[PDB]
RNA sequence: GGAUAGUGGCCUACCAUGGUUUCAACGGGUAACGGGGAAUAAGGGUUCGAUUCCGGAGAGGGAGCCUGAGAAACGGCUACCACAUCCAAGGAAGGCAGCAGGCGCGCAAAUUACCCAAUCCUAAUUCAGGGAGGUAGUGACAAUAAAUAACGAUACAGGGGUCUUGUAAUUGGAAUGAGUACAAUGUAAAUACCUUAACGAGGAACAAUUGGAGGGCAAGUCUGGUGCCAGCAGCCGCGGUAAUUCCAGCUCCAAUAGCGUAUAUUAAAGUUGUUGCAGUUAAAAAGCUCGUAGUUGAACUUUGGGCCCGGUUAACGGGGCCUUUUUACUUUGAAAAAAUUAGAGUGUUCAAAGCAGGCGUAUUGCUCGAAUAUAUUAGCAUGGAAUAAUAGAAUAGGACG
């Protein structure tokens, strides 16, 4: 029984069929793949810069109803296009076409999150000041 | 990687050398020596660090520099010169000598002996070999090499050398229960008598030891050094006579004379 | 307080042993005039392009009217 | 190429950060100590753990054993001297059953409220940080000195200050000044 | 999903919301002196009770 | 044989056909310099290490070389390729992965400062030189310490005549550094720290913040706004007109000179399972049998008896007698860098640290320190002979004198 070999001298037998099913486990997996670094609009960083293309409303999920106000934007390092929303209220004011954003992740481990479908990413600054320095008003985006 | 290394780092010093972690990267790195730069006090560390009569690089080189120290009777004008084991450095205007043992912990010692005890040392000869015209020779642990010597003389003895002149004044020979200080190990630094030499052919005899209180303990034959007849050294130990007095048995000896 | 002290066996013994900063606040010495060590540094590349006395060179420049 | 300068961080947080009822013991201890910030009752329980983790594997070796002898009897020696274990419960048994408040008891601040000097925890900070309650010669203003058992009856006010000596404070010193051109010229 | 809403209202709720100012009101302690107030609140006055040691009820119901 | 400093297919000549591999060669990837170490803190582990120390490699890419004791050197030369500077058009010069500093890159990192005083190194050498190094600027990386108030008075509520807290914004004198600054102190010179004249406290300033208040999860059935809109919400969910959840006011919780977010990693995870998983039906026993590798494989060979010597709190431990007398493993040790981890000691005012210090007669002084233990693989020496292997006389080519 236990169906696995318990004798002396079998190590290695042990440390290799555990290094094969290591494989099963998906945080495994991903390291071994460098999936970040190939696969991640993100280089596996945890920020990007990129500059918007399109203001976009995207509605949500059942069972909600509501537009929720994101943008496409174009990753500097990358060039690989991405969709990311804006929180807050009435913040999609902030950033228009082309304003160079910066970018954060959802911190759903690569998924999406809540009522928002297909949007793995949130704007963190605007032309580089912030999210909260605007809505809360104590700073004020530049000119350009 | 290209050549010979000039320099050394702070924290790759000896440890023996109880430098301090801060105050700079570097160690004094002694200069090419009778002695290992392993196992060796570069005269900085002596006068500065340990009889703390210099407190500065710059001041050190002005007492050398003043003619001040000598070392095995001949002056030492080298800052890193690397006084080792067995050592006599003697300073005229502080009417001071001291031979360089090691503690019980492992360290040289400070350790001072008089104007006579400095005018001969004592060497483990490392080899003994013909050399030109037939001409025999001795070497001892220093690299002091001695010229016709006795025939009993061979090696892993020590010898008694005169110092104004040189040569070889007696010697004690290797076998059961002669007395001997511990070069470098695991138990450097400590005293005892021969238990038995343990041959091992083709390298790293063992040499089983016991001292003045009955402990026994091994080392290397190669740090193994004879200085002298059972009881009797023939130079003169510190306090403590490399005994290896316990952890617990310190902490009494420290409470012991704390006190009123 | 706690400090350091040093009693001399001379004052020509301490116009010896003694750094020299202190000398000027102690007063036995003077503090000496040089430019700043770049200002210094950059003299002594300057020089080790002429080989020889300097002067046979400088000749030669007014020898051709001037640079 | 600096020699490595270590150190260390003096407090571990805890794990469950919103339990209903420690959240109360802890600012119990916060006023019936007089403590700034809940980061001081952290520091003493992560003190302690390691004291009793040490104490832990100690017991772990079978008796007579020299690190259960020469390190466990180091422990309570200077456990006992800052009047945290007291006077004789000495034992490695002991160390184990000694519980928060031992240590957060010994504190200069709980000290100098305990005998005199103060009648209050929050005045005896507010002592202790703005200069005088020295202990012997020396000031000091840390309210977590941690007073040792027979350091204990050397603190009193510090040689300067209106509590303890020379001169009053330049508040009062300030006050007679003032009435110096009003009751005077 | 459908990736094109209205963008007309942004900033709707929030800028359709009366300002109100914030009271000018005492400054209350810093530092220890803060868990001073805490500790004296929640025992040693004893504000609330009924075993729910209530902290903040709105103001009580009668 | 030649070549080297020298061994060696290092190269050449002749000769043979060898050498490695499922105990994983060879090949590919590495967002790979190796190690000391780091994070995590039942145990067993998982993850990381460009980076203070050691070893290695390199100086745009390659190769070649001169000098030399030492170089296949680059702040040396020569060539090529790729860059790239000056030019009078003939030519000439270059190698910041040294210190600064510029462009570029991006989420991502500081001054073209001072100095040889310290640590040290170099030289013909106490003197000179050192962007090694040290100092200072920038510096919420990380770590330590831990201010933002303290005590009465009076005026009402309240616990056995009267304390002792709760509340007034009605007063009362107290205190202190944050700053600010003579000084001296520190220092190479300043800078700041420490010590300190004069100055420095009334809420408005010497005004703490960041997140959250349905559950998880600690704290609002309060008011106003919005009306499945704007938005919140890790997840469950909230909002479609009386919103415990959005925008706010009020209050309240939480941690607090710091709290939040993204990302990685560890714990939780016995959801990688040696410890320690699960597999009739939830994910999952090959259709069936053979069988190489691998793992695994019954028992039996000195058992028992009798005395002795010296050990440590009759239980037990160690060493010898008498009775017909090759490994794997396990203990002890040696040889193990310093840092780091653990840890002894010690009043850096506490502490993180540091490895100093401590007593004195303080008028030419005494003096204890800088302990201790550690990755358990390999190697070396050693005691142990259970366990599991291995050899031994079968056509005797056996033992013995
Ligand atoms: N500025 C830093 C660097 O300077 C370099 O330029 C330098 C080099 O081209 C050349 O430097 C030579 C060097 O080639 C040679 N192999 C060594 C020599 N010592 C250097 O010489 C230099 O230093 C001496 C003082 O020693 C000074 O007279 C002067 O600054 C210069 N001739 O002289 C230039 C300075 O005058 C390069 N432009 C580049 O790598 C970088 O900009
Ligand atoms: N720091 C001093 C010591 O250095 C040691 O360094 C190691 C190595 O330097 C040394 O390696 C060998 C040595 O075994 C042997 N008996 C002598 C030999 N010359 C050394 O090797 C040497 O030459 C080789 C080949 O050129 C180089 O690769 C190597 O870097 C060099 N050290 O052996 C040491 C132990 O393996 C250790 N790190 C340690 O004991 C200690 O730190
Ligand atoms: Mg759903
Ligand atoms: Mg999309
Ligand atoms: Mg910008
Ligand atoms: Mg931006
Ligand atoms: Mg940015
Ligand atoms: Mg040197
Ligand atoms: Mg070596
Ligand atoms: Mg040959
Ligand atoms: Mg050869
Ligand atoms: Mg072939
Ligand atoms: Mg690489
Ligand atoms: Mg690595
Ligand atoms: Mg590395
Ligand atoms: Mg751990
Ligand atoms: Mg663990
Ligand atoms: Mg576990
Ligand atoms: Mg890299
Ligand atoms: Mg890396
Ligand atoms: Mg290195
Ligand atoms: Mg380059
Ligand atoms: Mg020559
Ligand atoms: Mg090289
Ligand atoms: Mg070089
Ligand atoms: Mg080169
Ligand atoms: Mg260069
Ligand atoms: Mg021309
Ligand atoms: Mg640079
Ligand atoms: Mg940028
Ligand atoms: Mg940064
Ligand atoms: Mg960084
Ligand atoms: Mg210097
Ligand atoms: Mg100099
Ligand atoms: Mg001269
Ligand atoms: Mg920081
Ligand atoms: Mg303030
Ligand atoms: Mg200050
Ligand atoms: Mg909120
Ligand atoms: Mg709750
Ligand atoms: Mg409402
Ligand atoms: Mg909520
Ligand atoms: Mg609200
Ligand atoms: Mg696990
Ligand atoms: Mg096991
Ligand atoms: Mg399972
Ligand atoms: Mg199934
Ligand atoms: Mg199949
Ligand atoms: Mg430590
Ligand atoms: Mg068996």
């Amino acid at each position: 029984g236990k169906g696995k070999p318990r004798g002396l001298n079998s190590a290695r037998k042990l440390r290799v069929h555990r290094r094969n099913n290591r494989w099963a486990e998906n945080n495994y997996k991903k390291r071994l793949l460098g999936t970040a670094f190939k696969s991640s609009p993100f280089g596996g960083s945890s920020h990007a810069k990129g500059i918007v293309l399109e203001k976009l409303g995207i509605e949500s999920k059942q069972p909600n109803s509501a537009i929720r106000k994101c943008v496409r934007v174009q990753l500097i390092k990358n060039g690989k296009k991405v969709t990311a929303f804006v929180p807050n209220d009435g913040c999609l004011n902030f950033v228009d076409e082309n304003d160079e954003v910066l970018l954060a992740g959802f911190g759903r481990k690569g998924k999406a999150k809540g009522d928002i479908p297909g949007v793995r990413f949130k704007v963190v600054k605007v032309s580089g000041v912030s999210l909260l320095a605007l809505w809360k008003e104590k700073k004020e985006k530049p000119r350009s | 990687a290209r050549g010979p290394k000039k320099h050394l780092k702070r924290l790759a010093a000896p440890h023996h050398w109880l430098l301090d972690k801060l105050s700079g990267c570097y160690a004094p790195r002694p200069s090419a020596g009778p002695h290992k730069l392993r196992e060796s006090l570069p005269l900085i560390v002596f006068l500065r660090n340990r009889l703390k009569y210099a407190l500065n690089g710059r001041e050190v080189k002005a007492i050398l520099m003043q003619r001040h120290v000598k070392v095995d009777g001949k002056v030492r004008t080298d800052t890193t010169y690397p006084a080792g084991f067995m050592d006599v450095i003697t300073l005229d205007a502080t009417n001071e000598n001291f031979r360089l043992v090691y503690d019980v912990k492992g360290r040289f010692a400070v350790h001072r002996i008089t104007d006579e005890e400095a005018s001969y040392k004592l060497g483990k000869v490392k080899k003994v070999q013909l050399g030109k015209k037939g001409v025999p020779y001795v070497v001892t642990h220093d690299g002091r090499t001695i010229r016709y010597p006795d025939p009993n003389i061979k090696v892993n003895d020590t010898v008694k050398i005169d110092l104004a002149s040189g040569k070889i004044t007696d010697f004690i020979k290797f076998d059961a229960g002669k007395l001997v200080y511990v070069t470098g190990g695991r138990n450097l630094g400590r005293i005892g008598t021969i238990v038995h030499k343990e041959r091992h052919d083709g390298g790293f005899d063992l040499v089983h030891i016991k001292d003045s209180l009955d402990n026994t303990f091994v080392t290397r034959l190669n740090n193994v050094f004879v200085i002298g007849e059972q009881g009797k050294p023939y130079i003169s130990l510190p306090k403590g006579k490399g005994i290896k007095l316990s952890i617990a048995e310190e902490r009494d000896r420290r409470r012991a004379q704390q006190g009123l | 307080s706690v400090g350091f002290g040093l009693v001399y066996n001379s004052v020509a013994e301490a116009k010896k042993f003694e750094p020299t900063y202190r000398l000027v606040r102690y007063g036995l010495a003077e503090k000496v005039e040089k430019a700043s060590r770049q200002q210094r540094k950059q003299k002594k590349n300057r020089d080790k392009k002429i080989f020889g006395t300097g002067k046979r060179l400088a000749k030669k420049v007014a020898r051709r009217n001037a640079d | 190429p600096r020699a490595p300068r270590t150190y260390s961080k003096t407090y571990s947080t805890p794990k469950r950060p919103y339990e209903s009822s420690r959240l109360d013991a802890e600012l119990k201890l916060a006023g019936e100590f007089g403590l700034k910030n809940k980061k001081e009752i952290y520091r003493i329980s992560f003190q302690l753990s390691k004291i009793r983790r040490a104490a832990r594997d100690l017991l772990t070796r079978d008796e007579k054993d020299p690190k259960r002898l020469f390190e466990g009897n180091a422990l309570i020696r200077r456990l006992v001297r800052v009047g945290v274990l007291s006077e004789d419960k000495k034992k490695l048994d002991y160390v184990l059953a000694l519980k928060v408040e031992d240590f957060l008891e010994r504190r200069l601040q709980t000290q100098v409220y305990k005998l005199g000097l103060a009648k209050s925890v929050h005045h005896a900070r507010v002592l202790i940080t703005q200069r005088h309650i020295a202990v012997g010669k020396q000031i000091v203003n840390i309210p977590s000195f941690m007073v040792r058992l027979d350091s204990e009856k050397h603190i009193d006010f510090a040689p300067t200050s209106p509590f303890g000596g020379a001169r009053p404070g330049r508040v009062a010193r300030r006050n007679a000044a003032r009435k110096a051109e009003a009751s005077g010229e | 999903a459908k990736v094109h809403g209205s963008l007309a209202r942004a900033g709707k709720v929030k800028s359709q919301t009366p300002k109100v100012e914030k009271t000018e009101k005492p400054k209350k302690p810093k530092g220890r002196a803060y868990k001073r107030l805490l500790y004296t609140r929640r025992f040693v006055n004893v504000t609330l009770v009924n075993g729910k040691r209530r902290m903040n009820p709105g103001p009580s119901v009668q």
